[PDB]
């Protein structure tokens, strides 16, 4: 600025002041450019953070209202371009398509076709740049909401509008896990509780698009697509696009919440998403900070994960449910956003890959995963089982406890060992896994009741399976019924057992 | 935007990125020469204070300052751009700054085809020379002046200290 | 004056004014929003531009917008109209029942209290917490600050600490909500209004709400703080009331700061942490005291940074402290509600005299055995189930049921303990630990003691299975 | 349009464009420098300066200089005669044996392909290396990064991978040294050269050579990787082809960027690094694919450095990856070539169904039981025996044969290992292990596994090894 303009050229003119007379407001002539970043000269009169638009036709947005100048993060190339280069004002911030049609679509964070499904339609088009529901807005989250994953369900017993962390692992399965989630709200989607009805959104950020594609091809291997937005900021994306793409997917999801919706966004991930911005601020020399981030990029995640919430039904009527990730390296927490983060939602979800290594599909360090919440996010049924679950792990582990110290103590525990082993088992689930919570239960059961402490391990999951096809083909009437119950009845339980054992019992035996 | 233009003389830029935007733009519409004379006479036009000092003061509004410095007063004959550009340095406090420029600029039509060879004394004294012939002798004789001792030194001119450098 | 929106940089406004800079703190007000859109002023940097702060909502701002100097800071009504809305930074209510109907206003700054002005009355007050009492005194106009495991332990607790005191105590409470999560608010809300101290229909309810939200900019976050002490600071002083402040977060207030000094321009001291971190906290504990009026304790959350206290910020902290609670995740892990990390759950206040003499004895006799029992515990990790050398063994264990005894159920955690409410009158908490020392839990085993109430429970429950 | 070099700070160089800027990335040709010295613009630096960066060098240099823009980013030569030649990012002969002469020219610009136009999901490419195939099986036409020290028999690794595979491999391959030793690409030349896949005798051979040697001004290493790229995808689309693309190393590339990152008067990053890092790499990355029309497999060697992943740069890289090959230095040190980490070389792609239940389980239970086994040992490291569970013992050893039993000398590399100890086709290497895992084998040796092939002759050998 003190320099440009004080050289010639640009200045050269402003002197007579004669060059438009000067203008660039509405336009702009690029000032200098280089590497997406337009300084475009002019556009004066400008909205904050415009959308604007460009001579190589692109966007590029005004954020950096300069006296001068836009700095003009440019969302896209530079060997298109070279200076002075018109740039028309649009008078106007982005809002980026929404609509429901994005239900059954990928595309691009621009909300355009990358599917190559030919376009989408656009119905509405909705502000990203939309602020968080009220305290009333909201009425707090009552729902369950099954992953189809017993271990998940349970132990973070999520219901819906809830912001909450997953994180975990680098491509761990986890983000297959997280594909199972989705999955098992097809069964919803295919249900027709609404409210059960989670629409997804995945928020693919940085997610280069090979592993977009074969992740996507799994999507429409289980159709489920249909009622899915794919918003795709994959790894090549420019910079603005990947950070974008959580705000746009905010627009959307806050809609259909406010659609009386129940939407679900996977944000996959704003550890990336938040390099991409860095990264922008930095390269404005809008310098880093902790971790080489600068900081309101919490404020604008923090905002962000407000926007997520459970309407109060007469205050939209749905939910935005957010499953955050952040991919954590190394489990990495430390990790300054995490660190942040951890302080954000109202529980976050650890992963432990050496339960994964030791095969265990989940990875889970349940000890630190947490829904806080939990049980707003549950339901009375799966408490019954779980609890008691969850405290015998507590106690499985505490046995672990004394495997920080030992490997023997008691008769009792050489049971509980025994039994905590048993509990383990369920707790291999497979990824492509979605389930019902009747059968989550329901294989928790037995065991949890101990009459799966009477049977090998590995042929717990065995008995499971079988088990689970035989109820289904059997007490295909209790399946309806447990289901009807919503909860585990003493009828269900009692038949359950009566089931339970006898095909236990031919499992078993 | 423009394209570059810049007479002989020329300079590098910086307090002088505006002298080359009139290294360009005096240039074109050749009034070059105009503001060549009016930059000459701006000199002490401008270097008493006055609604100059205004300046400094820093409490007198630059807003005004533009208005009662240039408005009355540079404008008196300085206008053209001359004035845009004054109250351009203006703005750009560059006032302060601006003989710099003048110096800067005024190697320009003249002495914008200067003399520079850095030759003892009063060394070169910028004029003109043609580099395909010698121009430099001729200087010399015309005077026989300067002071080279006291002035530069049989050390450069001849070096008195050599014999010393080297032991 | 009136300035002229001039660059917009994110939320660093340089606003050239047009005239007259008048001191800072001079909340601007941009004309051509339709919105309140306060502007602090925070730097002359002369020729009539200040840098200023956005706090509002942004996007759309005309480089050269009008904006309008409020000439002082915002005012922004206080008083006690306030008392069951729910204002937010500027005094608006998010209550959204409309009004809040103060037509006192203020400048959300205030004085620091002149030495004079220490009314500061050194004695604990009680709200039946049994570990509280028994580790760190209380403090009238104190500051506690609490750390810890939000909606899991510090903010659990302080909602009972809520639950149990509006009411309780009279003199009201503030709730400082810096950069509340909405729907935490939400949730507590729906809480308050369950519990109906969140009084409407009579607004007379025994707290005010001011929030600094999440969803706003660290300048908005930042400043509902100093609000909230303005608010305070009437009804302490004007209403006598002695109010609880609970702040929720400090830290993000911190973060606000931090962010902020560095996009001020300005350098921050370590690890970034804004450098006047400190003195945005310094002064506002020195605009607190009790004053003759009243007293404002003050309860504060505080995100421990990284779960961390070296961390220069909650060192810092740690000048103005007359309490600290400081959890134990290792005891909130080890159940324990409540949940705490009892050596530093700590004031540096507690004296025999302070409290009981027994107090402060068997307290020192507790202090003492848990620094020794941890000594051994060492050895445990690696060398026990429940057995050792026994004596020794006995210490363990009697510190394990002292332990289990610091847990107490919480009504509002049978939800989220799944375990129901106590409250442990003091004598019967003092008198617990007391014949704990006094070990006859022998003849009573240990483990039912944990999350119990009254001593006593416990051995009911152990004894129906011995 | 020209521009005279007006300031040269190292092989930043500032042009400064006296009219017309072409777009960024303007390939340059410089108007004096006969050091054929491109410089691809960079950054309309503004006022019709640009930013350009010399890929050379600079001395000699006048403040002054010509430059008269190339009129379009670098064009290279491109189809089948860069096989079995080396090109530089010119594709000068580096074979030094005359011009790389093609039809096809190119922009070494070269963007991400269709999603839609990539395959979705790929299919297993086995690896047939017991070990690696085993616990990181990999897909036909995937990008693999091998991170791992280099150098570390790292670099001997590659190559016995490419003499193992490559060789195997028909199709054809890209190779780039980049930044690695010109003394090791010299040795190797001769060694293609040699094994007539660099063929004396064609100009192709079935792969064409690339290098952006470490002695290179940074633009030369840093560009050749786009280079590559274009050639690889010539091949792999063009050509239809089954690529192999080998790169040695990413991590000099990348350390290229960061390292001008400063100088192009970025900010560098944390670490110094390139901030930019992620978008080149991502689309980069995205350049590489295997769509439909080809395939490449991309075995991308990864100087990690200090061996820190930890370390941002390795962070991202991971992304990228779809397979890791993570070697452990220590594994390496304890001269266990195989040296991995192959808890952390990984694959999601290992499957019961892709790899079938039974290679895939049998890992299940390997990584299992090396991830147990690691954990507490260190705890027993020092915290030595006995008053536990020699059941545990029994997993230990079994986990040592195990580990032994990865390992596999450099076969070829008599000259590295004097050893020889061979391939193993997958079915017996899943036996292999498997057989361990009916640990019959246990009461035998435990270097019989180290450095070998098919665990029958390592039975052999452990038969032999007692005695």
């Amino acid at each position: 600025k003190t320099g440009t303009a004080e050289v010639s050229s640009i200045l050269e003119e402003r002197i007579l002041g004669a060059d438009t007379s000067v203008d660039l407001e509405e336009t702009g002539r690029v000032l200098s450019i280089g590497d997406g970043i337009a300084r475009v000269h002019g556009l004066r009169n400008v909205q904050a953070e415009e959308m604007v638009e460009f001579s190589s036709g692109l966007k590029g947005m005004s954020l950096n209202l300069e006296p001068d100048n836009v700095g003009v993060v440019v969302f896209g190339n530079d060997k298109l371009i070279k200076e002075g280069d018109i740039v028309k004002r649009t008078g106007a911030i982005v809002d980026v398509p929404v609509g429901e049609e994005l239900l059954g679509r990928v595309v691009d964070a621009l909300g355009n076709a990358i599917d190559g499904k030919g376009p989408i339609g656009s119905k509405a088009r909705r502000r990203v740049g939309l602020k968080a529901p009220g305290i009333i807005p909201r009425i707090s989250v009552r729902e369950p909401m099954q992953t189809g994953i017993k271990a998940v369900d349970s132990l973070v017993p999520i219901g819906r509008g809830q912001r909450e962390l997953i994180i975990g692992d680098r491509q761990t399965g986890k983000t297959s896990i997280a594909i199972d989630t989705i999955i098992n709200q097809k069964r919803f989607n295919d249900g027709t509780d609404e409210k059960k009805k989670l629409y997804c959104i995945y928020v693919a950020i940085g997610q280069k698009r090979s592993t977009v594609a074969q992740l996507v091809k799994r999507l429409t291997d289980a159709d489920a697509m249909k009622y899915t937005i794919v918003v795709s900021a994959t790894a090549s994306d420019a910079a603005p696009l990947q950070y974008l793409a959580p705000y746009s997917g905010c627009s959307m999801g806050e809609y259909f919440r406010d659609n009386g919706k129940h939407a679900l966004i996977i944000y996959d991930d704003l550890s990336k998403q938040a390099v991409a911005y860095r990264q922008m601020s930095l390269l404005l020399r809008r310098p880093p900070g902790r971790e080489a981030y600068p900081g309101d990029v919490f404020y604008l995640h923090s905002r962000l994960l407000e926007r997520a919430a459970k309407m109060n039904d007469a205050f939209g009527g749905g939910s935005l449910t957010a499953l955050p990730v952040i991919e954590t390296q190394a489990g990495d927490v430390s990790a300054y956003i995490p660190t942040n983060v951890i302080s954000i939602t109202d529980g976050q979800i650890f992963l432990e890959t050496e339960l994964f290594y030791k095969g265990i599909r989940p990875a889970i360090n349940v000890g630190l995963s947490v829904s806080r919440v939990g049980s707003a996010a549950q339901t009375r049924a799966m408490k019954q089982v779980a609890g008691t679950m969850k405290l015998e792990l507590a106690q499985y582990r505490e046995v672990a406890a004394f495997a920080q110290f030992g490997s023997d103590l008691d008769a009792a525990t050489q049971q509980l060992l025994s039994r905590g082993v048993r509990l383990t088992e369920l707790l291999k689930q497979g990824q492509y896994s979605p389930m019902a919570i009747e059968e989550q239960v329901a294989v928790i059961y037995a065991g949890v009741r101990g009459y799966l402490d009477k049977l090998e391990p590995s042929k717990i999951t065995k008995f499971e399976n079988a088990f689970l096809s035989h109820v289904i083909s059997q007490h295909q009437a209790l399946l309806g019924k447990i289901r009807t119950d919503g909860k585990i009845s003493e009828e269900s339980d009692a038949k359950l057992k009566e089931i339970v054992t006898n095909f236990l019992a031919g499992f078993e035996a | 935007f423009a394209k570059l233009v810049r007479p002989p003389v020329q300079i590098y830029g910086i307090e002088g990125r505006y002298a080359t935007a009139l290294y360009s733009a005096a240039s074109k519409q050749n009034k070059l020469e105009q503001v060549e004379k009016e930059l000459l006479r701006v000199g002490q036009i401008l270097k008493e204070p006055k609604m100059a000092a205004s300046l400094l003061n820093p409490y007198v509004k630059r807003s005004v300052k533009v208005k009662s410095l240039s408005d009355m007063t540079a404008k008196e004959k300085f206008s053209p751009l001359t004035s845009n550009l004054i109250n351009l340095l203006a703005e750009n406090g560059r006032l302060t700054n601006t003989p710099a420029v003048i110096s800067a600029f005024s190697t320009m039509m003249s002495v914008h085809r200067g003399e520079v060879p850095c030759t003892v004394t009063t060394a070169s004294a910028l004029d003109e020379t043609t580099l395909t012939e010698l121009k430099t002798v001729l200087k010399s004789f015309l005077s026989k002046g300067q002071v080279l001792k006291l002035e530069v030194k049989i050390d450069p001119s001849i070096m008195g200290g050599m014999i010393v450098r080297i032991g | 004056t009136t300035g002229r929106i001039v660059a917009v940089i994110g939320a660093v406004v340089d606003v050239q004014f047009d005239e007259g800079l008048p001191p800072i703190l001079n909340a601007l007000e941009v004309q051509g929003r339709e919105t309140r859109l306060v502007l602090e002023v925070a730097q002359h940097l002369g020729e009539s531009t200040v840098r200023t702060i956005a706090m509002d909502g942004t996007e759309g701002l005309v480089r050269g917008q009008k904006v309008l100097d409020s000439g002082a800071p915002i005012r922004i009504p206080v008083g006690p109209e306030t008392l069951g809305r729910i204002m937010n930074v500027i005094g608006e209510p998010i209550d959204e029942r409309g009004p809040i109907k103060t037509k006192q206003f203020a400048a959300i700054h205030a004085e620091a209290p002149e030495f004079v002005e220490m009314s500061v009355e050194q004695e604990i007050l009680v709200t039946g917490i049994k570990v509280v009492d028994l580790l760190a005194p209380y403090a009238k106009g104190g500051k506690i600050g609490l750390f810890g495991g939000a909606g899991v332990g510090k903010t659990v607790l302080i909602m009972e600490l809520i639950n149990n005191v509006a009411k309780a105590h009279g003199g009201y409470s503030v709730f400082a909500g810096v950069g509340e999560r909405t729907r935490e608010g939400n949730d507590l809300y729906h809480e308050m209004i369950e519990s109906g101290v969140i009084n409407l229909k009579d607004a007379t309810s025994k707290v005010a709400l001011v929030y600094g939200q999440m969803n706003e900019p660290p300048g908005a976050r930042a400043r509902v703080a100093l609000t909230g002490l303005t608010v305070a600071e009437y009804f302490r002083d004007q209403e006598g009331q002695d109010v609880l402040l609970f702040i929720d977060n400090i830290f993000r207030f911190t973060q606000a700061g931090s962010e902020v000094s560095a996009l001020l321009g300005r350098i921050p001291s370590a690890v970034g942490y804004q450098p006047t971190l400190a003195t945005d906290m310094g002064t506002m504990q020195e605009r607190i005291t009790t004053t003759k009026k009243g007293s404002i304790t003050s309860v504060q959350a505080i995100y421990v940074p990284a779960d961390d206290l070296t961390d220069p910020a909650p060192a810092t902290t740690f000048a103005h402290l007359d309490a600290t609670t400081v959890l134990s995740r290792a005891i909130a892990e080890l159940g324990i509600y409540p949940a705490v990390d009892p050596l530093d759950s700590t004031s540096r206040i507690m004296d025999p005299n302070i409290v009981g003499s027994e107090h402060y004895d068997v307290a020192r006799g507790v202090q003492k055995i848990l620094q020794d029992y941890k000594s051994l515990q060492d050895i445990i990790a690696i060398l026990g189930m429940d057995e050792l050398s026994e004596e020794d063994k006995l210490t363990v264990s009697r510190a394990r049921k002292i332990q289990r005894f610091l847990s107490q159920p919480f009504q509002v955690a049978e939800v989220f303990t799944g375990h129901l409410g106590k409250l442990v009158p003091l004598k019967e908490t003092i008198k617990g630990f007391q014949q704990i020392l006094a070990g006859e839990y022998d003849h009573l085993p240990e483990q039912a003691f944990y999350m119990v109430g009254p001593i006593e429970e416990a051995v009911a429950k152990a004894d129906k299975l011995a």
